[PDB]
């Protein structure tokens, strides 16, 4: 139920047994007791394990993946201490195969912490949330900072394509 | 992206601030109302002297630190051409709602006659 | 072929790189490391420098078409490394039949069959031969 | 650490024509008769100051190719070497497994002399 990884952008020093670690460490995974960064990861990684996570307790990193999906669809909340940058709650880098769609229909808030999200060709429908919905309201001030198909009529704000809606 | 480092002046690092000026202080939200909101003046003072918007839009400065409570801040913002005067709301509400004399009576002389027709004396 | 040595890399285009780089050619340095993957890339006829092999979970590395390794360049100025590497079970050259430099060969807890080649055949008559395993029975 | 030292033994690495090298390698107790012989090797490749240091627990009189160290310094044309390990005692007319006298007479280093004399 608890667990997680602190290292930021550092380059993966094992490299070779890197989605095995992250693997064995998520894996019914319901809070996630720090920080959760996804990074270095080629185009056929599964992570499958994060279907589980429905708690963050830090902050959020997604950077440098050639993946597409990031099966974040439990997490609800993300409580927002340890802040990426001294003021982001959830971090999206350089995902560019590239990162298309952050599937996160379950989240509805954020406590402390800005939003980040740049350098990703390939995502869609991050500019059709409303973060300040979200956001706590003491968390008025969070920084936001944001180059596929419209959403799903049944929504219209939306994080996916199906009726994956806000 | 100097942008993204500049609003800097949500920590208050004043260094960082002047040695960014020296090299877009109305970028988007703005760093004024942040180092408003969070109370800097040296940082808001420079901003102006760089030529910063006074009357911003989110909601203002002015409101912002008629909010937090920051009554230098507020002194120099409203002597900068500021509207003494968002969701109805005007500074002397969110003033006289979390209860600032100082800023109240500074900004009296800014009318006192919300959406939920709520003056500042109903707060 | 590169020369960075066993440096790190972008490790989510690492395996294209190589791909990109080595698919289709008869090369320079051999240098594939830190990974977990297809290496079908088996093109591979004649090395000018020094071929390496560390830091791997792969059971095999198809380079059987592999004769000859000139050795121009030398890993650790003394032509084959292979080293640190789930795990590594063969080298399943075997068309390798002439090599300057000469050949180490360690810590590979799941390789096998390594210590059957003569090496001096496969010649520097003063090369360097030094080649652990957690087998089934010249191969 | 027994590797960043070094059928070959750092013996045979200091007969790279080192001279010093062979002095403490062979001072700390080191074989000199340990298919080839430092011997071999240092009367090949033409290093006369380290067979002289050598030879004073050093066999001077065979291996896979069945040859003494005179036959491939009279091969390689070295007649200080030939000289030296000849008068070290040397078989003036051993035989390999297919002569040096002869041996020479191929690389044309007419050496043969001395070895068609001191017969």
């Amino acid at each position: 139920q608890v667990c997680g990884t602190d290292m930021k952008l550092r380059l993966p020093a094992s490299p070779e047994t890197h989605l095995d670690m992250l693997r064995h460490l998520y894996q019914g995974c319901q809070v996630v007791q720090g920080n959760l960064e996804l990074t270095y990861l080629p185009t056929d990684a599964s992570l499958s394990f994060l279907q589980d996570i429905q708690e963050v307790q830090g902050y959020v990193l997604i950077a440098h993946n050639q993946v597409r999906q990031v099966p974040l669809q439990r997490l609800r909340i993300v409580r927002g201490t340890q802040l990426f940058e001294d003021n982001y709650a959830l971090a999206v880098l350089d995902n560019g195969g590239g990162l298309r769609e952050l599937q996160l229909r379950s989240l509805t808030e954020i406590l402390k912490g800005g939003v980040l999200i740049q350098r990703n060709p390939q995502l869609c429908y991050q500019d059709t949330i409303l973060w300040k919905d979200i956001f706590h309201k003491n968390n008025q001030l969070a920084l936001t900072l944001i180059d596929c198909h419209p959403c799903s009529p049944m929504c219209s704000r939306c994080w996916g394509e199906s009726s994956d809606c806000q | 992206d100097l942008g993204k480092k500049l609003l800097a002046a949500r920590a208050g690092q004043d260094d960082e601030v002047r040695i960014l000026m020296a090299n877009d202080v109305n970028a988007k939200i703005t760093p004024l109302h942040l180092a408003a909101a969070y109370g800097h003046l040296e940082i808001v003072e420079v901003l102006l002297k760089h030529g910063a918007d006074v009357n911003a839009h989110d909601w203002t400065p002015l409101h912002l630190a008629a909010k937090y409570g920051h009554l230098e801040i507020v002194e120099v913002l409203l002597k900068h051409g500021a509207d003494v005067n968002n969701a109805g709301k005007t500074p002397l509400h969110l003033a006289a709602a979390h209860g600032h004399l100082e800023i109240v009576e500074v900004l009296l002389k800014a009318d006192v006659n919300d959406k939920f027709g709520k003056t500042p004396f109903d707060l």
